[PDB]
């Protein structure tokens, strides 16, 4: 993992050096009032959305749920088979029943 | 004009070469800046990205250089919708009085170097609505124009001839030599 | 040594987290703190499973809600100060040279890694991330993870009711 | 004037506007030093009378059209005198730098050799124009106060109405404003003749 | 001693995050972000505890599930005042 | 600990980064060329010889143009998105299955899910700091589709990990010594193509970063080097998805030249679906990511739970 830190810091250093040299190599012109303006098509110029927030919340709940589906590949050769099967079938079946119930309602 | 050279005369003429400056520079620093400017102009003329600015009928011919017969993509030319990512704006259509601040703002948000192609008689000189109450008399009063393509709907060979003339202008750009002489 | 570097980075990001006030900037400080916390909890452990779990759950899974809410909360940009950057760099170089002049054997953690264990340890040779995750899927502790999945579904039911949709 | 005898000499004091070397030079990051602007004698000693670029362009045209301006020196200065400290504080009030979380501080330039070392290194390493115009000639120009000469004509003799500073400058410094921290500006005080004589005593 | 050299830093940063949680110079979003900062420090200290034991590190995703549900609960409490208190309630320095 | 391991790991990682970047440039050339041949028209030509240095013409132009900003006062947050985007696109390649050892990633799928979970973060800072309503809309739409198929991608790769029995990417090689996984996982092949064109913004999932409904989603204010780094990061994501399709479904075959021929073929397939399909909608893409692909993921995960239990009794 210590080599991963060194190579990630080297990628970050190389990208910042490339962008700094690109900013030096960029052609410096006179800065303007209208050039700095945010682009709206043509003529010059959002509230909170709850639907996207519950999309993020559904993503979070399913992400923490996936983080419990993640370990059981390793445990299948090192656990009780009946307990592992009962928990896996119950886990994915309650997930499917909840998904279908939230679809129907 | 000049008479184009007869082949008896032109066989005695040497080859022009790629560089408009020539390789006969005196100083080694001047020669190095000349070749760096040649490489920079080759990179700039090797890919100009025009902006999707189609105001009126001329733009129906503008898509006809996108079309498979003429094929602008093998000239470095590919359309970009955002004005930041684009090099060129092709004024292809009729600039009106309500269209003037939109065109000026879109041109001002474009980053420099900025070459402008006026496509069609409404773009340069006003054209067929030159005496109208709500048509700007050419776009040269608002946006500074480098290439002016003449035809009312320019054929697409003539628009691409304007594109090649813009590429010859970009190849003739002198920046580092001017910096050495500034 | 690199554990002390992560100590210094967490101290520096925590004091700049205390200093700043812009909400997306605190969100950025949290997302760059979570990486160092993940690595530093990876230094004590046998294998990097729980650092990955904390990574997907906290940073990529949960804090994107915080980044979205703090992005739509603040209209303005960051006011970057070179004074705070210089102070953070000065305390960072001071704490790295303090870790240079300090014995790293006494400052290392007593928690055993996978290679810090005994060679005659039978359980370490079997399978990476096997015996630690075993009690999740065995009797009688499987009822907790069944209750956890039910808890996450019930959490979603709570969240739909309280936001009123 | 030795070569061309009938040559009109307009003498601008310091010209402000958009894309200038005055407001952009006092608006740049490279001019400041850790959110604090160094000024010579804290900006209190020097009194400057800046002029707009449209006013001096109208003065150039009014000298070109009217042929009584042959060989006459025209002092191109603004309507009112201001000292540099009040000008810089008014500029930072316009850019919303007056908030307490920004940490605006005005201090003496002669105590800070690091700023002059930075200006010399900026004049060294830049191949083209230096960034922000922080050459030492601009430093000595901001050190020199604007002195008008009596008996020598001013642009009001050329028939141009000089634009006041408070009308034009907030429009120039409107895009230069900082982002507001998550936690109208006052106009600056002009310096009269007797107050300038008291300050220079 | 053992407390001074080992696990002293999560205590200090936990008290710093607690003081950022309750200071009157901050706002509600800063309270929630400092709350997840002390969640991260709690994970750090809990993992230092759980790694004295060999194979009980599986509890780390239980506390993670509960505290992440707490964080989503706090965000959904805080954004439920958008349609009632307006969009300016995030800058409130007092409750 | 032996220092030539560190030296050769550093040399191999830097050589991988350099070859990935030049392959990104030639992938932009390949996409502009054969994407033209999707229609009747020709690809790039007339620059250099037969259009080969056209991406270098792009690189000289994009590194010279004026670095414009969405606002004039404070724009350091505008810089940090292409840096982290190219950093993640060059950092995700460290979990490639190398048979000669470069990094012993025993958990490579989790590393891939981590870098994909930062993809939402770099596109969110891309959207917000560009100060435009089009930029915020494109950033929110890209974050929406990428977290919508993040859960689906995690479940699909989680179903694939049940086949090899571990999280080690090189274990895809030993279970493909007799046949490829394209035979056994062909609906998973179509679903994985729909996944890999969703995390990386391509034409079938292009409501995030299209030129029709928005002018550009989050590259609208990015130009003159930042757009170059973003473009290189996105094409490196395309190259990574082509490699990851070629490891899981097609046999890993890391040494053989046929593996890299198949990687170029899956890049050709990515440009082939670039020219064919239209673009989905927001409502239909929420229908696709959370109902159809999620139901298929959980169902066929149940199928491999039953199959891995059935083979465990027989073996
Ligand atoms: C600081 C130093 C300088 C930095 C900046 C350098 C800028 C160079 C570019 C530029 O604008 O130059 C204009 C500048 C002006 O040229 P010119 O004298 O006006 O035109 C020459 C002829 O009159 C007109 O040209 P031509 O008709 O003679 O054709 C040019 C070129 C043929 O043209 C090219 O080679 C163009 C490039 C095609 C590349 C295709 C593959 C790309 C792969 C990418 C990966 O011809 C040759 O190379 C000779 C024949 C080769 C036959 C090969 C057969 C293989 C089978 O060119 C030069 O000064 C040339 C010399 C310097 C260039 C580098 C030479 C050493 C490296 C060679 C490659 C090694 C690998
Ligand atoms: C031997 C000794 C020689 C003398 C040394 C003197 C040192 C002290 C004086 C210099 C100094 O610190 O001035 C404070 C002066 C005041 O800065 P500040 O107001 O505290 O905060 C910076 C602004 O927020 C920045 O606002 P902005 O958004 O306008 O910034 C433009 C940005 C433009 O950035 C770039 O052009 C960088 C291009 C990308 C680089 C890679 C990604 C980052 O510049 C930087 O980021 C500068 C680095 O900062 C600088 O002059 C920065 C450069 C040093
Ligand atoms: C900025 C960060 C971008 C996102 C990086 C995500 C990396 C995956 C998360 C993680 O904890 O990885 C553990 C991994 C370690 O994975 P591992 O421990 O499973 O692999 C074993 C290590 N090798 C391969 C050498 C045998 O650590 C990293 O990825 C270090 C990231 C350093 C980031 C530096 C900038 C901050
Ligand atoms: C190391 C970089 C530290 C940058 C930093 O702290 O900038 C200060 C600013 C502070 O933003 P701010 O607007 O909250 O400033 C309040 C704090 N004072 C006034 C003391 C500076 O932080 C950033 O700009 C965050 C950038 C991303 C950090 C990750
Ligand atoms: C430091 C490196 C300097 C050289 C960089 C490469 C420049 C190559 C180049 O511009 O070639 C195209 C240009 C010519 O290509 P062109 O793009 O100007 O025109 C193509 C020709 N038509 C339009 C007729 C189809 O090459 C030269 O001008 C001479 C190149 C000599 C060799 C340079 C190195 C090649 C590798
Ligand atoms: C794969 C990535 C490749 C990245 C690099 C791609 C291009 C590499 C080859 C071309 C290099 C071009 C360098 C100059 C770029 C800027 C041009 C310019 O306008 O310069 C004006 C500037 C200043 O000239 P000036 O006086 O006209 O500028 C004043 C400002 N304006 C333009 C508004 C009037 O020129 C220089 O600074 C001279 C630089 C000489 C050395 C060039 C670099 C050598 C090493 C490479
Ligand atoms: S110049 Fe002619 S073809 Fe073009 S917009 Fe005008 S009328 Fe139409």
């Amino acid at each position: 993992m210590f080599s991963i830190i060194f190579i990630a810091l080297l990628i970050l250093l190389i990208t910042t050096i490339v962008m700094f040299l690109a900013s030096i190599l960029s052609k410096k012109a006179l800065i303007d009032r209208e050039k700095s303006s945010p682009f709206e098509c043509g003529f010059d110029p959002l509230p909170f959305s709850l639907r996207f927030f519950l999309i993020t919340i559904i993503f979070l709940i399913f992400d923490v749920e996936i983080a419990l589906i993640l370990p059981m590949i390793i445990i299948m050769k090192y656990s009780n088979i009946m307990i592992w099967t009962i928990t896996s079938i119950i886990f994915i079946l309650i997930l499917l029943i909840g998904l279908y119930h939230e679809w129907n309602q | 004009q000049q008479t184009l050279p007869v082949a008896e005369v032109a066989q005695n003429l040497p080859k022009k070469g790629y560089s408009p400056f020539g390789t006969k520079q005196s100083s080694v620093a001047e020669w190095s800046l000349a070749r760096l400017d040649d490489l920079l102009n080759w990179g700039r003329k090797g890919s100009i990205w025009p902006l999707t600015f189609g105001l009126a009928c001329c733009a129906v011919e503008m898509m006809h250089i996108a079309a498979p017969r003429y094929d602008m993509d093998r000239y470095g030319v590919v359309f970009r919708a955002s004005p930041r990512q684009a090099d060129v704006i092709i004024v292809a259509g009729t600039l009106t009085n309500k269209m003037a601040p939109a065109l000026r703002k879109v041109y001002d948000q474009m980053p420099e170097p900025r070459w402008v192609i006026s496509m069609g008689s409404c773009a340069n000189g006003g054209g067929y609505y030159h005496y109208s109450y709500s048509v700007v008399r050419g776009c040269d009063r608002i946006i500074p124009v480098d290439i002016y393509v003449p035809g009312c709907p320019p054929t697409a060979e003539a628009l691409m001839y304007g594109v090649l003339q813009l590429q010859k202008k970009v190849k003739r750009m002198k920046t580092l030599q001017m910096w050495y002489r500034k | 040594m690199i554990q002390l570097m992560l100590y210094s980075l967490i101290i520096t990001t925590s004091i700049i987290f205390l200093n700043m006030i812009h909400p997306l900037a605190l969100g950025l400080t949290l997302l760059i703190q979570t990486i160092f916390v993940c690595l530093l909890t990876g230094l004590m452990t046998k294998s990097f499973w729980y650092s990955y779990i904390l990574f997907l759950i906290f940073l990529g899974g949960m804090l994107v809600l915080f980044i979205y809410v703090t992005s739509l909360a603040s209209n303005e940009m960051f006011n970057l100060s070179m004074k705070l950057t210089l102070f953070s760099s000065l305390i960072l170089i001071f704490m790295l040279i303090l870790s240079f002049i300090m014995d790293k054997t006494s400052s290392s953690l007593f928690l055993m890694n996978n290679d810090m264990q005994s060679i005659i340890n039978m359980n370490s040779y079997f399978m990476e991330n096997s015996l630690s995750l075993n009690k999740l899927y065995n009797f009688p502790t499987n009822f907790i993870t069944i209750l956890l999945m039910n808890y996450l579904l019930i959490t979603l039911i709570v969240i739909v009711k309280i936001t009123k949709l | 004037r030795d070569a061309f005898p009938n040559a009109t000499i307009i003498r601008p004091a310091d010209i402000y506007g958009s894309e200038d070397r005055f407001l952009r030079y006092y608006a740049h990051i490279w001019r400041r030093q850790f959110r604090s602007m160094p000024l010579w004698h804290k900006g209190e000693k020097t009194v400057k009378q800046p002029v707009y670029v449209s006013d001096v362009a109208q003065a150039i045209i009014n000298a070109a059209k009217d042929p009584d301006s042959a060989g006459r020196i025209y002092q191109a200065v603004g309507p009112k005198r201001y000292q540099l400290s009040e000008l810089v504080d008014w500029f930072h009030r316009l850019m919303r730098k007056d908030q307490k979380r920004w940490g605006y501080m005005r201090y003496d330039m002669r105590w800070d050799p690091t700023f002059l070392l930075k200006a010399k290194l900026n004049s060294f390493i830049c191949p083209g124009t230096p960034i922000g115009g922080l050459h030492p000639a601009r430093i000595e120009r901001e050190a020199v106060t604007d002195k008008v000469l009596t008996g020598v004509p001013t642009l009001e003799d050329l028939g141009v109405t000089l634009t006041t500073m408070e009308q034009q400058v907030p429009w120039e410094l409107r895009p230069y404003r900082a982002a507001l921290y998550y936690d109208t500006p006052s106009p600056p005080k002009c310096i009269e003749a007797r107050d300038e004589l008291r300050l220079f005593a | 001693m053992i407390m001074i050299l080992y696990w002293s830093l999560p205590m200090i940063l936990f008290i710093l995050g607690l003081f950022c949680f309750v200071s009157n110079r901050k706002h509600l979003l800063s309270m929630l972000l400092s709350l997840e900062f002390i969640v991260l420090m709690l994970f750090f200290m809990l993992f230092i505890y759980l790694n004295m034991l060999n194979y009980e590190s599986y509890f780390s995703m239980m506390f993670l599930t509960f505290s992440v549900c707490e964080g989503a609960l706090g965000l959904s409490i805080l954004v439920s005042m958008i349609r009632t208190h307006g969009n300016d309630y995030f800058q409130s320095f007092s409750i | 600990m032996f220092y030539m391991e560190f030296i050769l790991s550093l040399i191999g990682s830097l050589l991988l980064i350099i070859c990935v970047l030049v392959s990104v440039a030639f992938l932009t050339l390949l996409e502009r060329k054969v994407l033209g041949y999707i229609q009747i028209r020709k690809g790039p030509n007339k620059v250099g010889l037969m259009g080969i240095p056209q991406p270098f013409c792009d690189a000289i132009k994009l590194f010279t143009k004026e670095q414009t900003y969405p606002l004039l006062s404070n724009y350091l947050s505008y810089y940090i998105s292409p840096i982290f985007s190219l950093f993640l696109s060059l950092f995700v390649w460290m979990c490639m299955p190398f048979f000669v050892k470069l990094y012993s990633f025993n958990l490579g799928g989790l590393f891939f899910l981590c870098c994909t979970s930062l993809g939402v973060y770099t596109v969110m800072v891309a959207g917000w700091s560009s100060n435009s309503n089009y930029a915020l809309l494109g950033g929110l739409r890209a974050v929406a589709q990428t977290i919508s198929y993040e859960v689906s991608l995690a479940l699909i790769l989680l179903s694939f990990i049940f086949l090899i029995g571990s999280y080690n990417m090189i274990y895809f090689f030993f279970y493909q010594v007799y046949m490829w996984f394209l035979i056994i996982l062909f609906p998973m092949a179509l679903v994985w193509v729909s996944i890999s064109l969703a995390e990386t913004n391509r034409t079938p999932f292009d409501f995030a970063e299209g030129e029709s409904e928005l002018v550009s989603g989050f590259n609208v204010e990015y130009s003159s080097g930042g757009f170059a780094l973003i473009f290189m990061a996105e094409y490196a994501s395309i190259l990574f998805m082509s490699m990851l399709f070629c490891v899981i479904f097609l046999g890993c075959d890391v040494f053989n030249l046929l593996f890299y021929m198949k990687l170029t073929f899956i890049s050709f397939v990515f440009i082939w679906v670039r020219g064919t399909l239209p673009r989905f909608r927001y409502d239909k893409l929420m229908y696709l990511a959370w109902k159809c692909f999620l139901s298929f993921s959980l169902n066929y995960l149940l199928f491999f739970i039953g199959f891995k239990i059935l083979l465990f009794s027989l073996l």
